[PDB]
C-alpha cells in the first residue's frame, strides 16, 4: 500500500525479493519506476474524447 | 473541426453561450385527485435504437 507518502526505502526493504523486482537490472530505473507510479478501457476511450474536449477548449479560450 | 475525437454534436466553445432561464408556463394549478396523462405500452422515440 504505497503512496506518495511512502519512500523507496521501504519498497526496497519489503520488495526487494521478488523475482518480479530481479527483472529491473538498475537500482535507479527501479527508483524512477516507482517514483512515476507513486506521482477499464471504454471509460478511457472517453477519457480521450474528454482530453480532445478540453484541448479545444484551451485553445479556442487563448484565442 | 480538426479533431475525429470530438462528438459530431457537442457545444463548441467558438459558439457564444445562451443566457439564463425564463418559463412562462401559467397553467391551471390542478386540484390533484387524478390520474394523468400516460402513453401506450409500446410508444418510444422514433430512433431510440
Amino acid at each position: 500500500h504505497l503512496d506518495s507518502q511512502s519512500r523507496w526505502s521501504k519498497v526496497k526493504d519489503k520488495v526487494e525479493s521478488d523475482p518480479r523486482y530481479k527483472a529491473v537490472d538498475s537500482s535507479s530505473m527501479r527508483e524512477d519506476l516507482f517514483k512515476q507510479y507513486i506521482e477499464e478501457k471504454e471509460l478511457e476511450r472517453q477519457a480521450r474524447i474528454e482530453a480532445s474536449l478540453r484541448e479545444r477548449e484551451r485553445e479556442v479560450q487563448k484565442a | 473541426t480538426e479533431d475525429p475525437d470530438l462528438p459530431a454534436f457537442y457545444f463548441d466553445p467558438l459558439i457564444n453561450p445562451i443566457s439564463h432561464r425564463h418559463s412562462v408556463k401559467s397553467q391551471e394549478p390542478l386540484p390533484d385527485d387524478d390520474e394523468e396523462f400516460e402513453l401506450p405500452e409500446f410508444v418510444e422515440p422514433f430512433l431510440k435504437d
